[PDB]
């Protein structure tokens, strides 16, 4: 697995405030993350079927 | 002592996220750090940089700020091991290309990284800078940085860091640990903030440069380098207007009749003369504004690219901008209170003559005793 | 601008069987006969 | 790749008396 | 809380100075010679 598929990740989860949208009395909350992945070379796996 | 409780944990909550390895280095950077090599002004002042703090000659001293009568010079053999290793660090390397690499490595990213090998009672064995573009960290909880990871898939060495390490009955750590030396910012964020280095603002004029010396490599070949435009009328005969040709072409120097005049009974010609200027090709003057902008940024006197420039070089932006917190860095967590690391300032070859007239005029005064004398000018005891 | 909110008063089992791998066969003897 | 079997050995025991 | 001014390298010639010229004034007392260049007591 380590060589098989690579996990890609670029910005961690972050929250934030969302400034705008927000007024003295309700807040409204924004949060998000950013990341993929990918295989590597599939010829280092293997599925087991019936 | 430690209360473990900082103000730092606003941003692992939800600015961070704990247990990732975050980079310290975006890749951006790392990429314009290295074509910054290939520049050539950029490497000049780089290696400028690079090589003046590498002069500079190591100790270990007592500190002048001695409050700490319980010194922490643990054993006086951690330090005298201390010396070995600032004077010979990890084989295959010097103390002289360790301190060449840890400014370079400052200067390109704001960053600097060790590795130490503390035997198993404070006495350090060897050093290790740390490549800082794919040198990975993780945070803790609360506050802080606990390991390095080294390597993406084979290397997973998660040195854990100088915080959190097998600390002696003392203090002193016994297995490894790192440093990741970070250069302050704004809005804190200590080890979560953005780098500051000065390849932050000199992107648009080395892109100036290169783009003005494109046009230069450009415009060098593929201008022709020809003179006398000479042009025919439209009445002459192929077979003597060939004549003129070889006429006005057997003037040249090692030529038969080269120098004389030439001489056309009738059907006008008419020459020009090209001025093919050629002599601003590389835009002399919107060229050194921008070598200029790329130098003050580095913090380096024009004139050096005279000895009153040079001193200034030295005690204002290499003295204060790496000598100090590198000095700092290491003093930090290397050694016990009380001692610390130096490096002599006499040592440096610009400043001799200053010191030594500082040195002479004190001499002449009588209201100072003599300990106040030296320490004024070096010279601890 | 009302939000519903339900729950069952009373609730109900949930039964489900519990097949095993058999015991098994083998494909092919060597000591046979067509 | 196309989904390749995974035929093993059988239960193999005999090579010398054929079954009745 | 005090910080040196002679830890400042461009400020070491003119301490040097005026503490010269300052040793052959003589109608002032050692003690007020020290504290108007640092040097407390």
């Amino acid at each position: 697995w380590k060589t098989a598929f690579y996990a890609v990740e670029k910005r961690p989860m972050f929250f934030e405030q969302y400034e705008g949208g927000s007024s003295a009395w309700c807040v409204k909350y924004q949060f998000g993350a950013e990341d993929g992945g990918f295989v590597g070379c599939c010829e280092h796996g293997r599925i087991l079927q019936i | 002592p430690a209360p473990s409780a900082n103000p730092a944990k606003i941003f692992i909550r939800r600015f961070f996220s704990a247990g990732v390895a975050k980079n310290v280095v975006s890749y951006s950077n790392v990429m314009a750090a290295q074509r910054a090599m290939e520049h050539p002004v950029a490497f000049r002042c780089l290696d400028k940089l690079g090589l003046t703090v590498q002069s500079v000659k190591w100790d270990v001293g007592k500190d002048p700020q001695n409050t700490q009568v319980g010194d922490g010079g643990m054993s006086a053999s951690q330090r005298k091991a201390l010396q070995q290793i600032l004077q010979r660090p990890n084989p295959t390397m010097s103390g002289a290309q360790l301190r060449y690499s840890a400014a370079l490595s400052w200067a390109c990213f704001g960053r600097m990284a060790f590795k130490v090998s503390v035997m198993s009672d404070g006495s350090v064995n060897a050093i290790w800078p740390l490549g800082i573009p794919f040198l990975k960290q993780k945070f803790d909880r609360y506050g802080d940085v606990e390991s390095f990871q080294y390597g993406d898939e084979a290397g997973k060495e998660t040195i854990p860091s100088f915080t959190k390490v097998e600390k002696n009955d003392k203090g002193r750590p016994i297995k490894n640990y790192a440093f990741m030396i970070v250069k302050p910012s704004i809005n804190g964020a200590m080890n979560f903030d953005v780098q500051n280095t000065p390849l932050q603002a000199i992107g648009v004029p080395v892109a100036l440069y290169d783009a003005l010396m494109a046009r230069a490599i450009d415009s060098a070949d593929g201008t022709p380098n020809s003179k006398w435009l000479v042009t025919a009328s439209r009445d002459l005969d192929d077979g003597q207007a060939k004549e003129v040709k070889e006429g006005i072409e057997e003037t040249k120097p090692g030529g038969d009749n080269g120098g004389e005049i030439i001489f056309i009974a009738g059907t006008d010609v008419k020459v020009q003369e090209m001025k093919n200027d050629l002599s601003d090709i590389h835009s002399k003057v919107p060229l050194d504004d921008q070598a200029r902008t790329i130098a003050g940024n580095f913090g380096i006197p024009i004139a050096l690219l005279y000895d009153e420039s040079r001193k200034a070089f030295f005690e204002d932006t290499i003295e204060p901008g790496y000598l100090t917190p590198l000095e700092d860095g290491f003093s930090m967590f290397l050694c016990g209170a009380g001692y610390r690391v130096i490096f002599d300032r006499d040592s440096i070859p610009a400043l001799r003559k200053s010191r030594a007239d500082i040195a002479a005029t004190y001499d002449k005064v009588t209201f100072i005793t003599e300990e106040e004398k030296r320490e004024v000018t070096g010279w601890p005891a | 601008m009302v939000k519903l909110n339900c729950r069952p008063l009373c609730q109900a089992p949930t039964a489900s069987r519990l097949v095993s791998p058999p015991c098994f066969i083998c494909r092919g003897v060597a000591p046979s006969a067509p | 790749a196309a989904p390749s079997r995974l035929v093993q050995p059988g239960c193999f025991i005999c090579r010398g008396v054929a079954v009745s």
